[PDB]
RNA sequence: ACGAUUAGC
RNA sequence: AUCGU
């Protein structure tokens, strides 16, 4: 979702319906990518509480 | 150009005074928000701008050349206003102006006249001068000068794709033929040469001549004009008003042509005339509708 | 019970109870003729209704305001209606009318519009003008019915007095509730009772020829006259289609709510998608079974080659994946106070979960329950509402992307960043490929295309003469002769000698107006352009024809459901391959000079430049026009005739159009109007509309689409489909096909995103696509779900007829033709066959008598017109179907079917003759037929049903100069005249009158003169002559039939074995046809539907593709085939083809080809005047004509059915002779074998030849 | 002096 | 769209 938001921001910066340069249509498989979020604590648990 | 054309006279007529002419801003000036004020409040609904000056900065770069993407985006907001807030009022005003006389109308864009169903001859005219610098030198045109530049660009792109003829054609048509008439019959007798055409309401209409065109020509030309049948040209005349303040007692009339219109070759090619004229009845009481016809009176 | 007492024998005759004879028919017709309206309403009151027939009636229909507060006078002294709900509230108000009535003489209780108000409006009063405009508009609204409504009501009463009807196939009575459950009829009775009140008269209004009279009463309003017709339509549909009571009650509720609202027409226009959107758009939310056709249409695409391969069961995963249509439906139901009806419909729809016959019938009933009336409004308001809208172009073509003007055209440089480049390229290539392609220079082609628009119909000639006299050029006038002076033929005669330079002024003339109403849709205004204005737009329509013929996948289909692309809808509606309905809103005002015309004129202009230098086109000389193309220098650039055409058309399109409006419903409402909308009624309109639609969809699918999308799946979908494979466009509407992949059907979300993209894309150049994604298919007003057609009953009203002006209605034979058309429309829509036949016979009897003396049409004439008959001569009732061929073939079919019983019946009662006849034997068929009036009806049915106002006396030498003018106009190129003169020379040399009337180009002026004289009002003497002709035909006695019928009766056939089924019996192909409707179901299952478009199949038969207007291609081909069969030298055919205008070499080659080749049955059939009836054209008749009709008897050669090797064309005639019998009988279509020919094959051929040597 | 005026397919 | 008024 964060790469998609970056793509939308680039589209707005370019002022077109679709940005020529995209971060989501890449043909490379990148399923193992992890981005930092507030789901995990430092100890390794989840911030359910 | 209006000021110059106002002070033009050759024979005992006025060619184009400060009348019979509708200004381009006059179509949209008579509204509670004017069209200029309406398009001033367009920065709302556009991201990154909060004021008219901010909009002008955002749409115009340092070069003062329009940025194609931003101006194209802004036209998508400008056009709905020009197609919903202006067009009906423009159509009503143009129809009303056409009803109460034959007038020359000035407009900013071709689509402005086309979308209002203007009933008249359409002429596209351009001047040699650069208009943008003229806008940049002019001041106090109800807002920022950069706003005037952007608004002019918007009207330009709003217009359709058609080749505009030069202003010289219309200006020559308006001015030049009369000078030849001054050369020819300026020495001649005024009453002998003078003639006019207008609607003829019958005398037996209890409560009249309403001129339509005026022709100044040599005596032979008008004598040729006389026997031409000014028939099968009917109109409905509604003439009720208080006196138009004037040199002679004269009330204003409203005539609408139902049949055909006057062919210029039916009039002449050897005789000049006037392009625009207002409608007013030559003489009180109330008014009504009378189906009148044309007539040609002279001395 | 008075109906029974006064009609006893007639019901038993037409209900299959007793025999159907002529005396009973004539007595019933006389009783229909003498039956007062008050007696009709008394018999109506005698009906013992029940509950379930009663629906509450609001009290506010009667109490309505006046009309003054609804109209006003604006500037320019025009009358128009002020709007209260948006800009569409311009229809007829529902206000009262009582205070505008003055009693008519000779009857006190009726009145019309007062002449005092008429005069006070004529001399200039405002309120009087408003009142008379309202009165005339209400008159026009009330005058939208074919005939007085009481006749239809009484015919329904008589027809339904018979009760339930036995079914020969189903072997049981039909369970349909009687008239006691008819809700609309009860509502009609209640409304009439409440309006009538204490007054003895009961008719709310009486409908005369010109004008109607209103029964004055305080409860009378203006919404009654459409409401009554609506209720009668609903009642007739319920009785003749087996509509369930609940849906009809909902429809009546909707109609009453519409009447109680501010404007009936406005409310019914606002609510016109209640039933189709709640029922058709929401079924099959959860499927468990059913069968759908497994269609597959071949890779040759422009030919529409469709193949049918069984039926496959419906899986559960083929549910309704389209987005739900709940929110907007509920909101619309809440807005207009129709929440209960919408809720009922939505709850009822969800109970159908299997694609059986019942769900399709429920859909048909729901679509039939909508209100079908002809909406009407003042012309000055439809003009002001339709011709003032302009397109909204958000990204116009940049100014820098053009060049200097080539006269009045600027070529668009191919370096543009706008989307118009691809449109310009497509049109440029189309124009070039036209100009290089050589048939556009043969003089016959130019003559045909110049005579396309020359038609005996109005073309605004007054404006033409005014504009052309404005330059002091005088045109001849013709006085004293009875031709119409307001038709385009008159203009063509007036514009004969004049060159193009003088007539070029008339191109910029002001077009006159036109108007016509339509069912559940706003009326359309039409502007007919004068003859030179049609002429000047020839390259546009021609290159549009080229585009629509080669570049795209499209069709130019015909008017009726039979001549339409039904297969494509069946294929596009199948569950594996869902489809999208694309419609363009207001396409007339869409294209203007800003974008579309600006690109198109330049594309055409430089398309033809480097292909045709000089060589002037039809009647337009080449000319010279400068250009400022490159930098500063300007050339002279000589142009061809077509480019002068383009220059004139370009000035016309750039300036716009002037539209004179001089109506009659509002006095003092004449004016002019300048509009920018593309003209409707021009030659080029539909072709260019379809071409532009296809080109814009293609460029979207190619370039614009991928440039504005992000998701991968939608891109994969968009790269997969192209307009050449799956897109079919005709004019305004269109249809796109999305085929199923291996994993089922394409995901709905991708389609929704793509539709959003289409909506965004269309607004860039001023288009608003009306896109519906509902899982069904719509095209040319045809509705399909899961490969099953659904006829929209309400779109074809039974009592409705559109009338724009205030002209009086045509005489009685015209209403006879209209009743026959109503019966045929009922046939195509699939009603309950027994009940529909009975009701059609009831109307037949009702409208069969007219006084002047009295004139009557014997039943047999109506049978000859194509209406099937129930039970005669003591045979079995309900034995003949309505697939009966109309005409002579039809008589033969039923007579040969029932002959051995006819002879027995004749002999059994006083008809015996010692002479033996080969057809009927020893029965005096002559005296019997003369007494039964069968000969009289058969011969009278052939007489014309319009007054013979053609041929009226004309002073001489005036008609002569007229005909000379048309002759000069038709043939301006000398070489074509030389061809015609040659053809006549070798025709005199060789033809020698073998055929009496060979078509030729010199007789075109005569036919044009007759047609132009035909479109005129007929004096009383013409009608008197017509009635005298009918009386003389009735009184006369005829010895025998026509030659063709006697020749047909010599052929005997035999029916051994039924065909094996061609369609699965569990597959619903169309609504209305099911086991409850035995005859159409069995006929379609045994024969099979036509899976090929009829237009191309019929086109491939003709020898010559097209001919000049005023001549018939069928006539030319019939003459050619007669000259083959009657022996004639080849030279005769060459002379005939030369007389048609074909070139000598091509005529010789075609004659040589024709001499020896054989042709399919259709063309050979035409030789004796036989064509496939319009009823059969919905079935697959070709396979039956080819295979399942065998000329060889089932037991070998009989030495009597020996067709000679000469006159081998007899096989086609025999094929139809057998097929008529095979199709007339009810039940399964049966294989039919030839049995015997009495006189022998050579004798029968000699009879046909001696008939051919006639006419 | 007013009046029974219209498409294309 | 003038003889219908």
């Amino acid at each position: 979702d964060e790469a998609d938001d970056a793509t939308k921001k680039q589209a707005k910066d370019t002022e077109k319906a679709k940005a020529q340069v995209t971060y989501s249509d890449t043909g490379i498989n990148n399923a193992n990518e992890l981005s930092r979020s507030g789901n995990v604590d430092n100890e390794g648990g989840s911030n359910q509480k | 150009i209006m000021r110059v054309l106002d002070s033009i006279s050759v024979l005992g007529v006025k060619i184009m005074p400060r009348a019979h002419v509708v200004d381009s801003d006059e179509v949209g000036e008579q509204m509670e928000p004017t069209f200029e004020h309406a398009v001033m409040e367009i920065y709302k609904g556009i991201a990154g701008v909060d004021s008219l000056d901010d909009l002008t900065k955002w749409v115009l770069n340092s070069d003062l050349v329009p940025h194609d993407d931003r101006l194209g985006q802004l036209f998508q907001a400008f056009l709905p206003l020009a197609k919903d807030l202006l067009a009906p009022m423009a159509r009503q005003f143009y129809d009303n102006s056409m009803s109460e006389g034959r007038l020359l109308t000035f407009a900013h864009a071709d689509s402005e006249l086309l979308n209002a169903n203007y009933f008249g001859h359409l002429l596209r005219l351009k001047i040699p001068y650069i208009t943008e610098v003229n806008l940049m030198i002019r001041k106090n045109r109800e807002g920022g000068e950069l706003f005037q530049l952007v608004l002019s660009y918007l009207y330009k792109m709003y217009a359709t794709s058609a080749q505009p003829k030069w202003f010289g054609s219309l200006l020559r048509l308006l001015i030049c033929p009369w000078l030849h008439m001054e050369k020819l019959i300026g020495e001649a007798d005024p009453a002998s040469t003078s003639a006019e055409i207008g609607w003829h309401v019958p005398r037996e209409q209890l409560m009249g001549f309403i001129p339509y065109v005026s022709i100044r020509a040599p005596r032979l030309v008008i004598e040729e004009l006389m026997e031409k049948n000014w028939g099968q040209y009917h109109a409905q005349v509604i003439v009720t008003d208080q006196l138009v303040v004037g040199e002679p007692r004269r009330v204003s009339a409203k005539a609408v042509i139902k049949g055909n219109h006057l062919p210029v070759k039916l009039i002449s090619r050897f005789a000049c005339f006037t392009l625009t004229s207002k409608y007013e009845m030559r003489l009180t009481g109330r008014g009504a509708a009378y189906n009148a016809r044309l007539a040609f009176r002279s001395d | 019970s008075m109906i029974l007492t006064q009609f006893g024998p007639f019901i038993e005759s037409i209900s299959g109870i007793t025999d159907q004879s002529n005396d009973v028919f004539e007595n019933a017709a006389k009783a229909f003729s003498m039956f007062t309206r008050s007696d009709v309403y008394k018999a109506l009151d005698e009906i013992p209704f029940s509950e379930d027939a009663m629906l509450p009636i609001p009290p506010t229909i009667y109490t309505k305001p006046s009309h003054d507060s609804y109209y006003y006078i604006d500037a320019l002294n025009r009358v128009r209606r002020k709007t209260y709900q948006g800009p569409d509230d311009v229809y007829v108000p529902n206000c009262s009318i009582v205070e505008l009535l003055e009693p008519h003489e000779t009857l006190t209780s009726y009145g019309r519009l007062s002449e005092a108000i008429e005069n006070r409006a004529k001399d200039g009063d405002s309120q009087a003008r408003i009142a008379t405009t309202y009165g005339r508009i209400a008159e026009s609204q009330a005058r939208q019915i074919k005939a007085p409504l009481e006749k239809f009501v009484l015919a329904l009463l008589v027809a339904e007095a018979g009760g339930s009807l036995y079914d020969p196939v189903l072997q049981k009575y039909d369970e349909i509730p009687g008239l006691s459950h008819n809700c609309p009829l009860w509502c009609f009775r209640e409304i009439c009772r409440h309006i009538s009140g204490p007054l003895p008269d009961r008719a709310p209004y009486l409908y005369l020829s010109a004008g109607v009279f209103w029964l004055m009463s305080p409860r009378m309003t203006s919404a009654i006259p459409p409401l009554l017709s609506d209720l009668v339509n609903l009642a007739i549909l319920q009785q003749t289609a087996g509509l369930d009571p609940s849906l009809v009650r909902l429809g009546v509720q909707i109609c009453l709510h519409a009447a109680a609202s501010s404007s009936y027409a406005w409310f019914i226009l606002k609510t016109k998608s209640i039933f189709p959107q709640n029922t058709l758009h929401s079924m099959y939310e959860s499927l468990e079974g059913g069968y759908c056709p497994n269609l597959e249409w071949l890779e040759p695409r422009s030919d529409y080659k469709f193949m049918y391969m069984g039926a496959m069961p419906l899986s559960t995963k083929y549910a309704r994946s389209a987005p739900s249509n709940d929110k907007k439906a509920r909101e619309l139901g809440e807005k207009y106070g129709l929440s209960s009806v919408v809720s009922e419909l939505r709850r009822r729809t969800k109970t159908y979960s299997k694609h059986d016959f019942t769900s399709v019938r429920y859909i048909r009933d729901a679509m039939a329950c909508t209100s079908g009336i002809f909406l009407v409004r003042t012309p000055t308001e439809t003009v002001l509402q339709e011709y003032t809208q302009s397109p909204e172009i958000k990204v116009p073509i940049p100014q820098k992307d053009w060049t200097g003007p080539i006269g009045e055209i600027r070529i668009l440089k191919d370096t543009t960043s706008s989307i118009a480049r691809y449109l310009y390229r497509t049109w440029y290539l189309a124009a070039a490929r036209m100009a290089a392609q050589p048939r556009t220079w043969d003089p016959l082609f130019q003559a045909i295309m110049r005579s396309q628009y020359v038609t005996a119909r109005g073309g605004s000639g007054a404006t033409l003469r005014e504009s052309l006299y404005a330059i002091n050029v005088s045109l001849p006038d013709f006085k004293g002769l009875p031709v119409k002076a307001a038709t385009k033929i008159f203009q063509a005669a007036q514009l004969a000698n004049l060159p193009f330079s003088h007539t070029s002024v008339a191109i910029l003339a002001d077009t006159s107006m036109g108007l016509r109403n339509q069912v559940q849709r706003r009326p359309r205004s039409i502007m007919p352009l004068n003859v030179p204005q049609q002429q000047v737009s020839a390259p546009h329509t021609l290159t549009a024809d080229y585009i629509n013929y080669h570049m795209n996948l499209s069709t130019t289909s015909g008017s009726a459901v039979i001549e339409k692309v039904i297969p494509l809808g069946v294929y596009a509606s199948s569950p594996p391959n869902q489809s999208i309905n694309i419609d363009i809103s207001a396409c007339d005002a869409s294209i203007t000079w800003d974008f579309f015309l600006s690109v198109i004129m330049a594309a055409i202009h430089e398309g033809v430049a480097s292909s045709s230098i000089g060589k002037p086109f039809m009647g337009v000389p080449a000319s010279i026009v400068n250009d400022e193309s490159v930098v500063g220098v300007r050339a002279a650039r000589p142009i061809s005739g077509m480019q002068n055409m383009i220059q004139h058309l370009s000035k016309l399109y750039k300036r716009g159009f002037s539209y004179r409006v001089n109506d009659s419903f509002s006095p003092g409402n004449d004016f002019t109007h300048m509009t920018t909308t593309f003209p409707s009624g021009s030659t080029a309109t539909s072709t260019e509309h379809t071409a532009n639609n296809s080109t814009m969809m293609e460029t979207f699918l190619t370039v614009w689409g991928p440039e504005h999308t992000d998701d991968p799946d939608v891109l994969r979908l968009m790269k997969s489909l192209t307009i050449q494979r799956n897109y079919v466009c005709q004019g305004d509407d269109g249809l796109m096909i999305i085929d199923g992949n291996t994993a089922g059907k394409v995901n709905s979300e991708t389609i929704q995103k793509m539709l959003e993209l289409i909506s965004k894309y269309g607004e860039e150049f001023g288009w608003k696509y009306d896109i519906a994604y509902d899982g069904t298919a719509e095209y040319l007003k045809l509705y399909f779900i899961f490969g099953c057609r659904i006829p929209n009953l309400s779109r074809h009203p039974i009592v409705g007829k559109e009338r724009a002006n205030s002209s009086a209605e045509e005489p009685w034979p015209a209403i006879l033709d209209q009743i026959m058309g109503i019966f045929f429309n009922g046939v195509h829509d699939g009603l309950q066959w027994q009940r529909w036949i009975r009701y059609s016979w009831a109307l037949c009897c009702a409208f069969s008598r007219q006084r002047t003396g009295y004139l009557q049409y014997p039943m047999w004439s109506f049978v000859y017109w194509g209406l099937p008959l129930v039970k005669v001569f003591g045979s079995d009732p309900w034995i003949f179907s309505w697939y009966m061929p109309t005409g002579d073939l039809g008589m033969y079919s039923w007579i040969s079917l029932i002959r051995p019983l006819m002879t027995r019946w004749m002999v059994a009662n006083g008809y015996v003759t010692d002479k033996c006849s080969p057809v009927f034997g020893n029965a005096d068929y002559r005296k019997c037929f003369n007494e039964l009036k069968l000969y009289q009806g058969y011969y009278m049915a052939q007489l014309p049903r319009n007054p013979k106002k053609s041929g009226r006396a004309a002073p001489r030498e005036v008609r002569e100069q007229f005909t000379q003018a048309l002759s000069d106009y038709l043939m301006q190129n000398p070489e074509l005249k030389s061809r015609v003169l040659r053809g006549r020379s070798e025709w005199e040399k060789y033809g020698a009158g073998i055929i009496h009337n060979p078509p030729s180009l010199f007789d075109v002026p005569h036919k044009w003169y007759q047609g132009a004289q035909e479109a005129a009002t007929a004096t009383r003497e013409e009608l008197a002559e017509m009635d005298e002709t009918l009386m003389r035909a009735r009184k006369h006695s005829y010895s025998s039939f026509s030659k063709l019928l006697e020749a047909y009766l010599l052929v005997k056939w035999r029916m051994c074995e039924a065909r094996e089924p061609s369609v699965d019996l569990r597959l619903p192909l169309c609504a209305g046809i099911d086991p409850l409707n035995s005859d159409p179901f069995l006929k379609m299952v045994s024969v099979g539907p036509m899976l090929q478009s009829t237009r191309k199949y019929f086109a491939q038969t003709l020898f010559m593709a097209k001919t000049v207007s005023g001549l018939d291609v069928n006539a030319i081909d019939s003459a050619l085939l007669r000259l083959r069969t009657l022996g004639a030298d080849k030279k005769a055919l060459t002379a005939q083809l030369l007389m048609v205008g074909l070139q000598e070499s091509e005529a010789d080659a075609l004659a040589g080809k024709i001499m020896l080749q054989d042709v399919n049955t259709v063309q050979l059939a035409r030789v004796v005047n036989l064509a496939v009836p319009d009823t059969w054209m919905s079935l697959d008749f070709d396979t039956m004509f080819k295979h399942h009709v065998k000329l060889l008897p089932k037991d070998g050669r009989h030495l009597n059915t020996d067709i000679p090797p000469r006159m081998g064309w007899l096989r086609a005639i025999l094929r139809f002779l057998g097929a008529g019998m095979a199709m007339t009988a009810t039940g399964v279509a049966v294989d039919i074998y030839l049995e015997d020919i009495h006189g022998g094959g050579r004798s029968l051929g000699q009879r046909f030849m001696t008939w051919m040597r006639q006419e």
